């Protein structure tokens, strides 16, 4: 006449595999993903002020290429340059274009 | 919509510490890494019968 | 695990324990039953949450940076800009890999620890009234009904009450 | 801690132990007293000093570098110089954060270990002459005066001397 | 080590054990002998190999990069290129140093663990038929010939067979 007392721990039907120091794949009861790998596909207009350049590069809105006149005096947190942008004024070049676009953008 | 972190692919959530979406980012963003997945264990060893 | 309890001297886990991470199963005159141990479950969970809070923690905020994609071949300065970004990404990739691997090793070890702590706390409670059977189970050498089992789980089991009876059964 | 001694089965520490990190308190026919254990105190300290020497270790020496403050807007090349420094500082900031957190987890665990090692060494010394009472204390089932207690702390306690007496008291 | 077995309660290792990492030595009526324990040897080794596979793992592949040696003094842009490389090398140097130190601490601790797991598995097998003598050795209180010792190493030793005999010897 006596009893038995058993010590134990839970398991689950659906464990997941994780990586350790000594083991490339070992099974735990749960884990969480630490790498964001998907996007909704859209740029959110809050909380940063997004200015869509549409047909215009920053430099063209700067100089005032006529089709870019809508951008006069605009402010932005993030200026979005689209691949379909085009120039339509006097043909020009900017020495250190990258630097001018940088400092204005900033 | 509202989101702190922007990438050319669109906005991404920032609950996680890393991201595999784009090395280019604006705002409060997870740090960009080469791995597409890193799982952090949140329970003990699963040992069924 | 580093203590040898989970996936060690305890053969396997219990899918039927759905209200705690650690617990007791007993057999006695009235049958068999189970119960979760809250305080060890909470210990494991708290540590794991501590570790999550440290990691899910606020991402840094960066704004204007360098460019990382280029439409024309330029040479020296673009070589540098690319090498700089490629060097940062590799370093961060390494960090993330090491982090996850260290944390996971430690998570598996700490949960092993808790199982082992609970066992040892139990062994101590029973004193000379029980023997360790080697598989995580205690043979208890006295009549031990549901309340008695209950007192072992509450931590109010008074071994002196059962001592003459157990010693007598153990040594014959 | 991962062993369950400090902030576990030992309720609390002793502010009155001022000459060691670990030690014994006893109660017997002549009263009560305390003493530090030197060898476990030294073990904890040595490890901790090892870890300090590794960290307080010689800083690297750098001389001429890049500039890090700028009075004029310049564009591409200054963007790079800033991004380079900002990337290094974040990486080093991360390292320092991780280091301190790992070391601290390990420091708390190793000191827990030592407490637990000392206890186990003691349990082994006493053999069948004592029972573990669950709170870090041993009930000793024979008359054990100050010298006897002293021999337990020296490691020269001869359990066979007290065995017939203890077994008799333990089992009745 | 964090468990206190290797370089702890086991005085020293055995150069004569050449067919395993852990094992048993026995003394009985027929003499003395030794044998390796395969399953604990394999546990230590497997973990260590896991850790080697993670480290000896495929190096990254880089091709065209920046230049790192320079024959003329140029100023600002070369300052940057040098600072970039010097910053990466220091970060990687740090990583490599930390890695090796963490792994080594963990390697010494895990092998300590295994020794301790094997001991505890043995203590459990023998139940009330043996006492721990404090130095890693079990005094067994019954006649225990080579096959009996063999059953202890196989894990098929039936303590109930020897129990009346051992209890009688232990308590007198
Ligand atoms: C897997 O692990 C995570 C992290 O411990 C768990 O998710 C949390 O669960 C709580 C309580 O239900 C929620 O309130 C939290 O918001 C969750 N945190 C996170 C990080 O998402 C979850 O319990 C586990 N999943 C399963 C199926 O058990
Ligand atoms: C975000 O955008 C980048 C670049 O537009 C995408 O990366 C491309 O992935 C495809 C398929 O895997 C490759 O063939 C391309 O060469 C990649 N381009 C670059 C520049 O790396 C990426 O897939 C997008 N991310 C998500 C998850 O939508
Ligand atoms: C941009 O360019 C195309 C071609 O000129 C035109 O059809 C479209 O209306 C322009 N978009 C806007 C919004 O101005
Ligand atoms: C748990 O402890 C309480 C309070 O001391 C006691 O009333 C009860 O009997 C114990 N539980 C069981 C199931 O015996
Ligand atoms: C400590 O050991 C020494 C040397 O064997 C012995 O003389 C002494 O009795 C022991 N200490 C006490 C307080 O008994
Ligand atoms: C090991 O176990 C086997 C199989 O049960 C048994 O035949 C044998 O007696 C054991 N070994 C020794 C040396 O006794």
């Amino acid at each position: 006449p006596g009893a038995t007392l058993c010590l134990g721990h839970h398991a689950v039907p659906n464990g997941t595999l994780v990586k350790t120091i000594t083991n490339d794949q070992i099974e735990v009861t749960n884990a969480t993903e630490l790498v964001q790998s998907s996007s909704t596909g859209k740029i959110c207009n809050n909380p940063h002020r997004i200015l869509d350049g549409i047909n215009c590069t920053l430099i063209d809105a700067l100089l005032g290429d006529p089709h870019c006149d809508g951008f006069q005096n605009e402010k932005w947190d993030l200026f979005v340059e689209r691949s379909k942008a085009f120039s339509n004024c006097y043909p020009y070049d900017v020495p250190d274009y990258a630097s001018l676009r940088s400092l204005v953008a900033s | 919509c509202s989101s702190e972190c922007i990438t050319p692919n669109g906005s991404i959530p920032n609950d996680k510490p890393f991201q595999n979406v784009n090395k280019i980012t604006y705002g409060a963003c997870p740090k960009y890494v080469k791995q597409n997945t890193l799982k952090l264990a949140t329970g003990m060893r699963n040992v069924p019968e | 695990g580093i203590f040898g309890a989970i996936a060690g001297f305890i053969e396997n886990g219990w899918e039927g324990m759905i209200d705690g991470w650690y617990g007791f199963r007993h057999q006695n005159s009235e049958g068999t039953g189970q119960a979760a141990d809250l305080k060890s479950t909470q210990a494991a969970i708290d540590q794991i949450n501590g570790k999550l809070n440290r990691v899910i923690e606020k991402t840094n905020e960066k704004f204007h940076q360098i460019e990382k994609e280029f439409s024309e071949v330029e040479g020296r300065i673009q070589d540098l800009e690319k090498y700089v970004e490629d060097t940062k990404i590799d370093l961060w990739s390494y960090n993330a890999e090491l982090l996850v691997a260290l944390e996971n090793q430690h998570t598996i070890d700490l949960t092993d620890s808790e199982m082992n702590k609970l066992f040892e706390k139990t062994r101590r409670q029973l004193r000379e009234n029980a023997e360790d059977m080697g598989n995580g189970c205690f043979k208890i050498y006295h009549k031990c009904d549901n309340a008695c089992i209950g007192s072992i789980r509450n931590g109010t089991y008074d071994h002196d009450v059962y001592r003459d009876e157990a010693l007598n059964n153990r040594f014959q």
